[PDB]
């Protein structure tokens, strides 16, 4: 088994949180840098992948660290977004996160793909006319 | 003096003192006209580098 | 309509892309068999600056001196700035030489050998079968009801952004690449492609298909449909589009040039469209289109 935490370490005011709303995990718990560590939920190793984005425009980006026992997923909001804000900006909608644990042993149950916040942010709109959008 | 690629010269009087550049029309593929000006004058730097690049996310 | 195939005797046998073939030469096409394992070289795609055949349609080798020979880098741009067609895939086990530097030019980048993808959600755990809900684009096939088309082992591409990038099919959401490591190095998520399509300026289109056995004989029966629409739209056999002349003039009869115009008055413009499906040419209804009035910023 393992545990795996999360955290922002953002740089400015936004990401009001909001939560969840088979293999389930149990809970997320906040300690309020700005830690939003779950408990313990796990189904298989060798797989192990963050995405942050939105399915309804196919625009998403993938995370993969490890420091395994417990995980950094730690996401930054100042360097590592391009042009996902500007498209949640506009019309307002939740960026997700949805983790994905795997493994090729055939354990269909033991397969986990489920999305454990529903964050929503206001940093700045900001056009640059930054063309590369539409 | 280096050499430049958006432009090409058309016509250069006698005593060289009129000259007359013409503004080169644009790539048909997408492409940037320096670096195929750079790959056509360049046929060295030969390499396999497999290596991914740094690209933005398609939108 | 003269084609020109390249086959490698040594990977794949002929025969096994037969039922796609043939019916191709049914609508008055004219085939060209060209060998790669035999050593006489035969083949100028420019005599004299004039271009002899109009399509190429490949098949996946193992790289090699002899396609470096047949046709490199630069008869393939000068091929193409002259409107001719290319049908060109690759596979995991065999990635060319030439054809990854050609798309590396021109703005799309396939994954090198021993990179492959994989699903862990997938229904059957031998091969991969993609659903078809994931078909991006709508002028090119459009699905009527839910299909699961077949790959084999196969090869994702990552690409640029564009204005000529016409992707058509895409990735699972749930899929990532491995090499003889263990990582998703190349590309990872629904950021992958697997068939896609480039038209250009002077309008002439190519397509690049991941995977080797998705013409096979022995998989016509889930894919026969789609097959037979990327062969139609890749030479430009569908979806073109003509432009009737366009006039304007004042409100009334008279034209431009027996009353040219003052600073304000009334006048209109109007113009026409044609769409060719194969046989005849037939009016193209489409409900935007925009004039502009620009001197160098746009007025109306
Ligand atoms: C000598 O030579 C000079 C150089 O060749 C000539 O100078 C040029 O003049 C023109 C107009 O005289 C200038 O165009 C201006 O640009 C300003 C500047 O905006 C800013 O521009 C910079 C780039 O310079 C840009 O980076 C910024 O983002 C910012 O936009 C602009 O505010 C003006 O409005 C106009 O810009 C456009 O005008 C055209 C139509 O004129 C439109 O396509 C466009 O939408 C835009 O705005 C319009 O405004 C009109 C009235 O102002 C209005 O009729 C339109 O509907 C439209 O939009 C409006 O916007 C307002 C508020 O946003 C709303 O209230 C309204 O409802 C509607 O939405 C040009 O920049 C300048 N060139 C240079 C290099 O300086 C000079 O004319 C010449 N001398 C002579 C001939 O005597
Ligand atoms: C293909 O190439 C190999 C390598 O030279 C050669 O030995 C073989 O005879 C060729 N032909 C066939 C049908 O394999």
């Amino acid at each position: 088994q393992d545990v795996h935490v999360s955290f922002p370490s953002t740089a400015g005011k936004s990401r009001v949180m909001i939560g969840k709303v088979e293999t389930v995990p149990t809970t997320i718990t906040v300690e309020d840098i700005q830690v939003n560590f779950a408990i313990e939920s796990t189904n298989k190793p060798f797989q192990n992948t963050l995405l942050i984005g939105l399915p309804n425009k196919n625009l998403e980006m993938a995370f993969e660290p490890e420091i395994k026992s417990m995980y950094k997923y730690r996401i930054d909001l100042a360097k590592l977004d391009a042009a996902l804000l500007q498209e949640a900006s506009r019309s307002p909608e939740p960026i997700k996160a949805t983790l994905i644990l795997a493994s090729s042993t055939a354990k269909p149950k033991e397969n986990l793909f489920r999305e454990i916040l529903q964050l929503n942010l206001n940093f700045d709109v900001d056009h640059s006319d930054s063309s590369l959008v539409d | 003096v280096p050499p430049l690629d958006y432009f090409d010269e058309v016509f250069t009087s006698e005593n060289w003192m009129v000259r007359i550049y013409q503004l080169k029309k644009d790539d048909a593929q997408g492409r940037t006209l320096r670096d195929v000006g750079e790959l056509t004058r360049s046929s060295t730097k030969t390499r396999r580098s497999i290596k991914r690049p740094e690209l933005g996310l398609r939108v | 309509s003269r084609t020109l195939v390249l086959y490698d005797q040594s990977t794949e046998p002929l025969e096994e892309y037969s039922v796609y073939l043939k019916d191709l030469e049914q609508r008055n096409y004219k085939l060209e068999y060209l060998d790669i394992n035999s050593t006489s070289t035969t083949v100028d795609l420019y005599d004299k600056e004039q271009r002899l055949f109009d399509n190429i349609i490949v098949f996946p080798t193992k790289g090699g001196k002899n396609l470096a020979r047949q046709i490199p880098v630069k008869q393939l741009i000068k091929f193409f700035e002259n409107e001719g067609n290319i049908l060109c895939m690759s596979s995991p086990g065999a990635v060319p030489n030439t054809i990854r530097l050609f798309l590396n030019e021109l703005g799309i980048y396939p994954s090198p050998k021993g990179h492959v993808i994989r699903d862990y959600f997938s229904p059957s755990s031998e091969e991969l079968v993609v659903s078809s809900n994931h078909l991006l684009n709508k002028y090119v096939y459009n699905a009527r009801k839910s299909e699961d088309f077949v790959f084999g082992e196969s090869s994702a591409a990552l690409l640029e952004n564009r204005e000529q990038i016409v992707p058509i099919l895409n990735a699972p959401r749930t899929s990532f690449t491995e090499s003889k490591g263990k990582c998703n190095s190349w590309t990872s998520g629904s950021q992958g492609f697997l068939v896609v399509g480039f038209q250009n300026l002077n309008n002439a289109r190519l397509v690049w298909i991941g995977s080797s056995d998705f013409l096979k004989n022995k998989n016509q029966d889930s894919n026969q449909e789609f097959a037979k629409e990327l062969l139609k739209w890749t030479f430009n056999e569908k979806s073109v589009i003509k432009s009737v002349h366009a006039v304007h003039s004042h409100a009334d009869g008279t034209s431009y040039d027996e009353e040219p115009y003052k600073i304000k008055d009334k006048v209109i413009y109007s113009v026409g469209f044609s769409e060719w499906n194969g046989e005849e040419w037939l009016p193209h209804i489409a409900d935007d289109i925009q004039f502009e009035l620009r001197q160098v910023d746009p007025y109306y």
